[PDB]
């Protein structure tokens, strides 16, 4: 009777507690991430926290290069994050081989979401305690943000935020898009779209960032790439000469 | 078919004719036999078109999945994947493939994989039915660390002779230049290479 | 391990009963009543639709009376979804027999096979039984007009008249009271409706809450005919018998 | 490793209840309201696009899905469960019918195939039932227009009109008043929009409402000309504009 | 050696004015030896007629298979299968055995019960559909039947006329083939009724 | 506490313990005592055989695995038979494929890895027996102690089973003496008999009670039982 | 309620996996082992508790080699560590067979990572009762990694796990601060010896044996080798001098 | 005889309408132009059953893929799926296809051989009439053709096959696929092989055929 909270079977209220507890694991890292769409680019910002002095800062990342075009930022424990990353990479490679064109952001998102849904219905598979935010400049839809969760839910976003202080970043971005009356950042260069994403990250969280406190990924036409510490510093110097 | 890859000072150049024949009929006179498996790793296909395409498609898949995980694969790594498919399926494959790629550390490299599925790293490699006629010419005229202009000439002269004698070879001479500068596509029409 | 969450659906109680079979029969006891009555010149199948609405399309609806063969039909009591799984396999077994022997399957052989599948879920596999009881109405050239019943235990028996689903105890008493061996189909149609009318948990027995089927050997032919009654045809026979 | 859950997770309780099916139906009741109305010359299926954030793009989430060019589906309950059922439903229409008979299945048979998939999740080892109820509206040459409900149990019933989810009890009552056997498709869309307005709390417009019809053949949507027998799909999803036009005559 | 030439036999189908006709010979032999003079090669599943030529064991096997499949179709669909639909079932059924095929030449004939449109079709042993408006031929005397049909046939023949045409097409083709003949049966199919006639032909 | 986390081997306790493994280790302590000790030239097994009745036989404790390797058991005899049979095959495989006598150290590594697989998978149970493997390979005399946990340790001497601590303390004291008994098998066996007799209490080791095995430089693994051990009592 | 810690793959209400956290206790219970990343390589060292004089000195080796360029040392259940290296060796062989080049350290790290993480997905398996410190030299420099029972791993300048991990980590932290230009392979071996001797004070009751291995581009040609004879004694003496 | 010709704003495929068993013409008007997706059309040569089966299978899988991804089918997808299937069967599925169509990425023209080799060109031809057609294409093809020029060239190429090849005959089927608009399928675009009126009517006087036995057949159940 009381085992309806151990495996992915329905509770009397029609709820899956293992799915709800999997959602709780996504905040274990205490990391906040947001994604915004430019005129012809997509930018993901994530907090980078290195507590141990013995850690190699270069190896600590929750942003993954899935394919040439698709990037993925994860909110959750790194073992589950890397499980989801390797699977997405494998699915992106296999898709290209079988269908003869690069897997679109939203199709990989749907596929990963369908996998998560199976763990939600089969008892022997647990859900992964992660939220996957996929970004690209799709060759049909243009700048694209698609996010999946342990429930197997997925949807496209104009912009999005994930983590403990998700709601603060969300409402901040909401209020900007109510004001601008558009569904993207009206800017030609990606550098200024990254500067926007960092600016509204600071405003919402109320925290100042050094070059080692942030982790940036940019998607453009036919490439997704992550910024180095020095690329971020150049970005932090630009926002400083405005405030 | 006449195919070759030549290492030079700045990198490597792949060259091929454009003729596909089913018997004595030229099924395609503008075939692209120079196939991309990675940004700066290309291969020359010879033998069964079906087999070499099936292999190249699988290799491109393997290197795309390699890149996703471990970053840019070496030209040697690409040749190893080609080898593994060719050797382990030697009974059901008629494929002779030259693998050529530009690495920033290793510069230009050429690997040749004949029918058996063996691997041979060479300064330059020639293959296909038309190659038999230019073993003499290529051995006498090849020098190491040639210029881009010199290497293009060596391949243009070599393949023109192969085309002239081999009925299974002909059409245009396609080349693909692999250097630090990037990837350059070259084409040379009969009205040029025939009168060398 | 997984042992923690195993219900063990195929075990005996200390009394020597099969828990899941007993609880499945309890499930069926709440399903809409279905009656079969065998006469000298045919068989009748009558069933009560459990839960209806003004907006339920009755014309395109079938939840109790299914056609297995050109000579065999079933009345369902329990999970409709479970019944459709067994009905589909029964339809196939009938066609396998016809393909093999070039003869229509004798009624008992079909019934035994379905009953043997139910018995399987009772002894091995660790799956829940099918929450279904069937009334088989059929004809073959060996035993003529036959009426069978099967339940989740995988046990089957033959009847002159029988009920399954809700209020079988009451329904079986009324049938045992008014049934005679020399009965005609038209007498059996009336008996079937009278019995349902008195065992119904609803206000009145209207046409929109009934499914009706007869298996008769129309004298002006010499062959067996299955008739699954249309809504208008149920409405008619309901007025003639004196229930309006 | 290996699925060692080879036993049923849905079992009969001493009362004769199947717990996991009852609990699945409870999950369906919590879901957003969706309805279906059958007219003389078409069928309409409608639901509310409950956007989980105003930053989210409600267009990139289709609650109403094409199964075949003449069959459409809408649900109430768990979205992910619906999404994989649509994927399986589209595939089974091909594998189990079109690849055999060279034509799309009739509504009742595709419904029957979806029903089977959901029944198997009720009996098969190491799985829970699907936490959705489907409304499948379709047309076929020999049955005309039809509307079916499919429940987690695997049970399905044909409807003239019905609703499922949150305010199904109130919505079913309102449909019983307004429905007749002489309704035109435009009258059914009007009744559908009226019924759904009682369910929606916030904004009620073309951007918050998802509505599709099974009506006449759309030769403009076929994508090719020259085959007279091919006249186009009967399934059409109404645009954001097309809904707002009918909302001014509410 | 050739399984299509062991038993022998022929089938021919023709369309007329609001009618179709399908005919076949009655011979079942083993090479030169004639065994049966009563082996019919035309079967019907509702209002859809199927004629099968080729290896006799496969003729009987496919008849039993299509009765099986049409019986299940009728129970699920709650209606008789139509000629166009049945044609697709035969095609997909034969191609299922692509690399181990039934050595047969099937012929579908019937009138679509809804549209009232006459329909015939022919197949190769692996199930390639040959949909002709005029006529279909199959069997050991297919060359002969093609010659007779191509000459005798004219469009929009009345049932009584179409009978004479298909009968003469079959009879004269059969008398030029060693492995065909030994009696014949013709089916005249209309919307409402179907007439079956046994032809008097040469018994050599 | 313990009652909830000892149902199977696939479950860790809150303190980080595997109780099913520890329960298997308990089956060894209940088993009859056996002693192992080696010099630089020879390795000796001395095992006390246990009887059910005075009418029963004394169950054999030493199994030969190859001409250069063998082991003594303490716990479930069938589990000793399974593991010894596996080790026989690995010794056999090494000979046929590589024409190579299997190194005693590598025999230990294989037993360790086989025991481990029974401690991480559901449905399986740990092996309920401890083994003392002796062997003379290319790197001289060897003695191993195997535990169902998967832990294998190379030692100069040791003992396992009931009252095994008596023999283990003696060997820990006699270490410097017996290590140097090189080219004298009889003195190494006598030193092993004096070791096992330190774990007696019930009876005195008799003729059909004592079981001794030896391997070394120019001695193939041979088992001495009955009359043959009379000159050591 | 409770019972969230009885099954492996089960999430607790606070989104934790208790079976993984219980495996960490088995690791914390185990011997102390370290890894030091020097300017052109990595050094591995481990404490070997001498149970009795009966243990043959220098024989019961704990540090394991993968391929010819990777060193692996672990703390906790030694058999579980051996099982992980067995997999790692199969994994490295698979990579080399297809791609020719010996497996990069990051590539190898994720390979162990995905395998350990897989033993937290199902209730039919137990999580690994070891934290593994591993690394070596590849195409582009030296790499040091530490892998937790959860499947979690990162790159490290220095790493420590087991009984005296705090003593170790504290001593490692001092080296990172006082050598920003980077420690040498020779120095890292001496330094590793000291940290093991200092971290042994959390288990000072039992006498212990020191075991060091290293993989340096200049000192071992980028191959994993064990520290033996003179260089081992020189390192033991450096530690024995600075313990007083 | 099947051909494909690229023009500046799309692609056209054409085919004859002769089906043969050995030297006998089985169908005088069979359609060799098949629809994979609404804007991807296929012309088939070789084993008749194989070309039809492989086109229907990939067509079915392409539809399911199109619904799954919520995108228009791509020609490179139909190409990759056909080549990988044909290759797996080592040429035992004797299908030789010219696959053409328009998709979001533009207009495409490919040929697929039975062993799973693919070619890309501006003009292609396959079948027994391949060489008769290719001779016309190699003579008249230029770069930047109009829609009307491409139909003319493609049609002329099939006519070369019909007249000069015994394997090919009867009528010309054409399908035009323009980047902007719906694909238009022109069944019997040309009918240059109409049968001349017969010299005599072979209508028999009723009662000509001798009948032994007559009976009405039972269709109704
Ligand atoms: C232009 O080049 C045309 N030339 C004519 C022709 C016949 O070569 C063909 O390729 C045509 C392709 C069309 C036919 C109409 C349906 C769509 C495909 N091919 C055939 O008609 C084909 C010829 C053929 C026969 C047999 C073999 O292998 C032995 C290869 C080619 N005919 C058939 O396949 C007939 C069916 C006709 O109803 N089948 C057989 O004879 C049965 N054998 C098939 C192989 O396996 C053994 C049984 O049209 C091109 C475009
Ligand atoms: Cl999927
Ligand atoms: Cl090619
Ligand atoms: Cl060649
Ligand atoms: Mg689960
Ligand atoms: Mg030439
Ligand atoms: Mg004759
Ligand atoms: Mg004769």
């Amino acid at each position: 009777a009381g085992y309806d909270r151990h495996i992915t079977i329905f509770s009397p209220e029609g709820r899956l507690y293992q799915v709800e507890y999997a959602f709780k694991a996504t905040n274990q890292t205490n990391i906040n991430s947001l994604a915004v769409r430019g005129k012809d680019c997509t930018v993901v910002i994530s907090q980078k926290k290195v507590p141990d002095k013995l850690l190699d800062p270069t190896t600590v990342s929750y942003i993954f290069c899935i394919s040439r075009t698709i990037g993925m930022v994860v909110n959750g424990p790194i073992p589950d994050a890397r499980n989801a990353a390797l699977r997405a990479k494998a699915e992106a490679a296999e898709f290209r081989y079988k269908y003869g064109y690069d897997m679109p952001c939203d199709v990989l998102a749907k596929r990963m979401a369908n996998l998560s849904q199976i763990y939600t219905q089969r008892a022997y598979m647990r859900p992964l305690g992660v939220i996957l935010t996929f970004v690209s400049v799709d060759e049909e839809l243009g700048p694209s943000i698609y996010k999946t969760d342990p429930a197997g839910y997925y949807v496209g976003y104009k912009a999005t935020a994930t983590g403990p202080k998700q709601q603060e970043i969300t409402t901040n971005l909401e209020n900007h898009f109510k004001k601008s009356k558009i569904d993207h950042i009206n800017e030609e260069s990606w550098e200024k779209v990254v500067e926007f994403a960092i600016t509204h990250m600071i405003d919402a969280l109320g925290t100042e960032f050094s070059k080692n406190d942030l982790e940036v990924g940019v998607a453009t036409k036919d490439k997704f790439f992550t910024l180095s510490a020095e690329n971020i510093e150049e970005r932090l110097v630009a926002i400083a000469e405005q405030d | 078919t006449s195919i070759m890859a030549v290492t030079f000072k700045d990198g490597v150049i792949l060259g091929a004719d454009s003729r596909t024949t089913t018997g004595a009929y030229i099924a395609n006179r503008v075939t692209d036999k120079l196939t991309r498996v990675h940004d700066k790793i290309w291969c020359c296909r010879s033998g069964s078109a079906a087999d070499t395409q099936a292999i190249a498609d699988i290799v491109q898949y393997h290197l795309e999945l390699y890149t996703s995980q471990y970053g840019t694969p070496s030209t040697e790594t690409a040749a190893s994947v080609f080898k593994e498919l060719c050797y382990e399926n030697k009974d059901n494959l008629t494929a002779g493939i030259i693998v050529a790629g530009y690495d920033d550390k290793n510069k230009g490299e050429v690997y040749t994989i004949p029918l058996g599925g063996s691997v041979h790293k060479l300064p330059y490699a020639i293959a296909g039915s038309g190659s038999t006629f230019i073993y003499g010419y290529c051995d006498k005229n090849f020098r190491e660390n040639m210029s881009k202009e010199e290497t293009v000439d060596f391949i243009k002269h070599s393949l023109s002779q192969a085309i002239k004698w081999d009925g299974s070879s002909g059409g245009v001479i396609r080349m693909v230049v692999l250097t630090a500068a990037g990837v350059e596509r070259l084409i040379f029409y009969p009205d040029e290479y025939e009168q060398l | 391990g997984s042992r923690r969450y195993d219900s063990r659906t195929t075990i005996f109680s200390p009394e020597g009963r099969l828990y899941q079979v007993e609880y499945a029969l309890e499930s069926i006891s709440h399903a809409g009543t279905a009656i079969g009555i065998m006469a000298s010149d045919g068989i009748v199948l009558a069933a009560e639709r459990k839960v209806t609405s003004t907006l339920l399309e009755q014309d395109t609806s079938t939840e109790k009376l299914y056609k297995l063969n050109d000579k065999i039909a079933v009345a369902v009591a329990g999970l409709t979804a479970d019944a459709e799984i067994l009905i589909n396999t029964a339809r196939i077994h009938a066609q396998n027999y016809l393909k093999t022997y070039n003869e229509d399957i004798p009624v008992e052989i079909l019934v035994r096979r379905l009953s043997d599948i139910k018995q399987g879920y009772t002894q091995h596999g660790g799956l829940r039984p099918f929450g279904v009881s069937f009334i088989y109405a059929g004809y073959d050239d060996r035993y003529g007009y036959q009426l069978y019943t099967s339940n989740p235990s995988g046990n089957y028996t033959g009847w002159k008249a029988i009920s399954v689903g809700a209020n079988t105890s009451a329904a079986q008493t009324l049938l045992q009271m008014d049934y005679k061996d020399d009965m005609k189909v038209d007498d059996a149609i009336e008996l079937a409706l009278k019995t349902l009318s008195k065992t119904t948990d609803s206000s009145a027995l209207t046409y929109d809450r009934l499914e009706f089927a007869t298996i008769r050997k129309g004298a002006n032919d010499g062959e067996v005919y299955q008739k699954i009654f249309k809504p208008q045809e149920i409405k008619d026979i309901l007025v003639k018998t004196g229930i309006t | 490793m290996t699925d060692r859950y080879s036993f049923s997770l849905t079992t009969f309780s001493p009362s004769g209840k199947l717990g996991q099916i009852d609990y699945a139906l409870t999950a369906v009741k919590q879901g957003v309201t969706s309805l279906g109305i059958k007219a003389t010359n078409g069928v309409v299926i409608a639901t509310e696009k409950k956007s989980s954030s105003p930053l989210a793009m409600s267009e990139t989430l289709s609650k109403v899905s094409l199964l075949t060019p003449d069959i459409g589906a809408v649900y109430s309950g768990m979205g992910p469960d619906y999404r994989v059922l649509v994927d399986k439903s589209r595939k089974v229409a091909h594998t189990s019918y079109k690849r055999i008979y060279g034509e799309y299945p009739p509504t009742k048979l595709l419904v029957s195939e979806v029903a089977k998939i959901m029944q198997e999740a009720t009996q098969s080892g190491g799985v829970r039932p699907f936490g959705v109820s489907l409304l499948i509206a379709g047309h076929d040459e020999f049955n005309g227009f039809s509307l079916y409900q499919v429940d987690p149990s695997g049970s399905y019933f044909p409807w003239k009109a019905t609703a499922i989810g949150k305010g199904s009890v109130a919505a079913k009552t309102f449909l019983e008043k307004r429905w007749n056997d002489e309704l035109e498709l435009e009258d059914a869309i009007h009744i559908a929009l009226l019924t759904l307005k009682e369910s929606v709390e916030g904004e009620f417009n073309g951007d918050t409402i998802e509505l599709a019809i099974i009506g006449d053949e759309n030769p403009d949507l076929l994508g090719y000309t020259g085959i007279p027998t091919d006249k186009g799909p009967r399934f059409r999803k109404l645009t954001s504009q097309e809904i707002n036009d009918r909302l001014e005559a509410l | 050696s050739d399984p299509s030439s062991i038993n022998g036999g022929i089938v021919v189908a023709m369309t007329g004015k609001d009618c179709v006709a399908i005919a076949c010979d009655l011979r079942l032999g083993s090479q030169s030896l004639g065994v049966s003079n009563k082996f019919e090669k035309i079967f019907h599943y509702g209002h859809v007629f199927l004629g099968i030529t080729g290896l006799a064991t496969d003729v009987t096997t496919l008849n039993e298979m299509f009765r099986y499949k049409t019986n299940l179709y009728k129970l699920k669909e709650e209606r008789a299968i139509e000629p166009e639909t049945f044609t697709q079932l035969v095609s997909s059924s034969l191609y299922e055995r692509r690399f181990g095929p039934y050595f047969v030449g099937p012929v579908v004939a019937g009138i679509n019960s809804k549209s009232g449109k006459p329909f015939i079709a022919g197949f190769d042993l692996i199930g390639c559909i040959d949909e002709a408006k005029d006529f279909i031929v199959s069997g050991t005397a297919s060359d002969q039947l093609f010659g007779m049909c191509e000459s005798l046939y004219e469009p929009n023949l009345e049932p009584e006329d179409l009978f004479e045409t298909i009968s003469q097409a079959l009879l004269n083709a059969a008398d030029r083939d060693a492995l065909s003949g030994w009696g014949a049966v013709v089916y005249i199919i209309k919307k409402d009724e179907v007439v079956k006639r046994y032809l008097k032909m040469r018994q050599d | 506490f313990r009652n909830n986390y000892d149902g199977d081997t696939v479950t860790f306790s809150p303190t980080g313990r595997l109780f099913q493994v520890e329960y298997a280790l308990e089956a060894i302590k209940q088993g009859s005592v056996t002693v192992g000790l080696r010099s630089n030239t020879h390795a000796v097994l001395v095992a006390l055989k246990r009887n059910a009745d005075e009418l029963s036989s004394y169950q054999k404790k030493i199994i030969k695995c190859d001409e250069h390797m063998g082991l003594s058991l303490a716990g479930l005899a069938p589990d000793a038979r399974v593991l010894s049979n596996y080790l026989r095959q690995q010794c056999n495989y090494s000979s046929l494929v590589f024409n190579r006598k299997l190194a005693v150290e590598r025999a230990g590594h294989l037993l360790c890895d086989k025991a481990q697989k029974n401690t991480q998978s559901y449905g399986g149970r740990p092996y309920g027996v401890g083994l003392l493997i002796i062997g003379y390979d290319k790197s001289g005399a060897h003695l191993l102690e195997f535990q169902p946990s998967g832990n294998v340790t190379e030692l100069y001497g040791t003992a396992i089973g009931a009252r095994s601590q008596g023999a283990k303390t003696y060997l820990e004291r006699t270490l410097d003496t017996f290590i140097k008994i090189d080219g004298n098998p009889d003195e190494l066996i006598k030193a092993g008999v004096e070791a096992i007799s330190q774990s007696l209490r019930d009876e005195s080791l008799t003729v059909d009670n004592l079981s001794i095995a030896i391997v070394g430089k120019d001695t193939p693994f041979t088992i001495y039982d009955g009359e043959a051990v009379a000159k050591y009592i | 309620g409770t019972g969230y810690d009885l099954s492996n793959s089960v999430f607790s209400p606070d989104g934790r996996n208790f079976q993984v956290e219980y495996a960490v206790k088995a690791v914390e219970n185990g011997t102390t082992s370290i890894g030091i990343k020097c300017n052109d390589g990595v050094v591995f060292a481990v404490e070997k508790l001498i149970t009795s004089k009966l243990l043959v000195p220098q024989k019961n080796v704990k540090i394991q080699v993968v391929d010819r360029h990777i060193g692996c040392v672990y703390s906790g259940l030694i058999p579980d560590g051996r099982h992980l290296v067995n997999r790692g060796r199969e994994e490295a062989a698979s990579f080399k067979k297809l791609y020719k080049t010996p497996i990069p350290i990051p590539a190898f790290a994720d390979r162990l990572g995905q395998y350990v993480q897989a033993h937290t997905l199902y209730n039919s398996v137990r999580p690994f009762g070891v934290s593994t410190i591993f690394g070596g030299v590849d195409k582009n420099g030296a790499h040091l990694y530490m892998l937790e029972p959860s499947g979690s791993y990162w790159g490290y300048k220095g790493a420590a796990t087991g009984k005296g991990r705090q003593s170790a980590k504290a001593e490692l932290e001092k080296l990172v601060d006082h050598h920003p230009e980077g420690l040498s392979a020779r120095e890292a071996v001496k330094q590793a010896a000291k940290i093991i001797y200092l971290a042994h004070e959390d288990n000072k009751e039992k006498d212990f044996e020191l075991e060091i291995s290293w993989c340096s581009l200049s000192e071992t040609n980028g191959l994993h080798k064990f520290v033996k004879g003179d260089l081992l004694q020189e390192a033991i003496d450096f530690a024995q001098k600075e313990i007083n | 005889t099947i051909v494909g010709v690229k023009f500046n704003n799309g692609v056209v495929i054409a085919a004859d309408t002769r089906s043969t068993q050995g030297p006998i013409v089985a169908d005088k008007n069979c359609a060799k132009l098949h629809r994979i997706s609404p804007k991807i059309w296929c012309a088939g040569a070789g084993t008749a059953a194989d070309t039809e089966a492989v086109t229907q299978l990939i067509g079915s899988n392409i539809e399911l893929h199109s619904l799954y991804t919520s995108r228009e089918p791509r020609v490179v997808s139909a190409l990759q799926m056909l080549k990988q299937h044909l290759f797996k069967y080592q040429g035992h599925i004797g299908a030789y296809l010219i696959v053409a169509g328009v998709d979001p990425t533009g207009s495409h023209l490919f040929s697929i051989h039975a062993h799973g080799s693919t070619d890309v060109g501006y003009y292609l031809s396959l079948g027994s009439g391949s060489l008769a057609a290719m001779a016309v294409l190699e003579s008249h093809w230029k770069q930047d053709l109009t829609k009307e020029e491409a139909i003319k060239l493609a049609s002329d190429a099939i006519q070369a096959g019909i007249w000069n090849d015994l394997g090919s005959g009867s009528n010309v089927d054409v399908c035009v696929m323009e980047i902007g608009k719906d694909a238009e399928y022109l069944r019997n675009y040309l009918t240059p092989n109409v049968r001349e009126e017969k010299q005599k009517s072979y209508k028999f006087p009723r009662g000509t055929t001798a009948v032994l036995k007559e009976s009405i057949v039972n269709i109704c159940d």
